């Protein structure tokens, strides 16, 4: 065959593949593929946004426990 | 800024003088492989001309 | 400079390290301005060359 | 009529007036307009570098006053 198997791949290629998921799945839910904005890129930056936002602050507080740690008291 | 907070409150203080240098040569780096994404174009389509 | 030394003279020295660190990168912002000030060039005038 | 109250007003128009200022006050002293130099400028420039001048140095002594008081007797 042609495009079966498993050989070697471009980045190109990455991105035209990406860019046929988007548009071929927004098809299933709104039926129509003028495309004039594409919020599906945003509802899932969006998501990115937020576990970031998690790990810098999970980040913060292990920082605040070496600046000041359990066994100072008195 | 928060490597070098902590190695402050842990006593060595290490830093001041020789030390300090690296921090202080390193940000300059950062702040210049920022700004080398800046210079891509001369053209205007800014709110206020439209 | 002045507001600098002024601080020593109270005899605070709360300068070197974690506080020489803001006058010594506030310096780069002054000279960074003038910088952008000189702007332009490439006209290619001057005394010898008349 | 047109020109007269107290209408809005922009920043060429500022410098535009300025222009039509040296050159008439120029009139009123040498007599012609040629203004192949112009002398205003230069002879006002002079008197705000004076002014400067002086509040450089009075600032040097207020930096002074800090550094080195009268009050560390005995």
């Amino acid at each position: 065959g042609s495009g079966y198997g498993l050989g070697l791949s471009t980045r190109t290629q990455v991105t035209g593949y990406q860019f046929l998921a988007r548009r071929t799945a927004m098809a299933l839910t709104r039926w129509r593929v003028r495309m004039e904005i594409e919020p599906g890129r945003r509802q899932t930056l969006a998501v990115v946004a937020s576990v970031s936002a998690a790990l810098v602050i999970c980040l913060g507080a292990l920082l605040w426990s070496f600046i000041s740690p359990s066994g100072q008291l008195n | 800024g928060g490597m070098v907070a902590m190695v402050f409150a842990s006593g060595s203080h290490v830093f001041g003088g020789i030390g300090s240098i690296f921090p202080l040569f390193m940000m300059v780096g950062i702040m210049m492989m920022m700004f080398r994404g800046m210079g891509g174009g001369q053209q205007q389509m800014s709110r206020p001309k439209l």
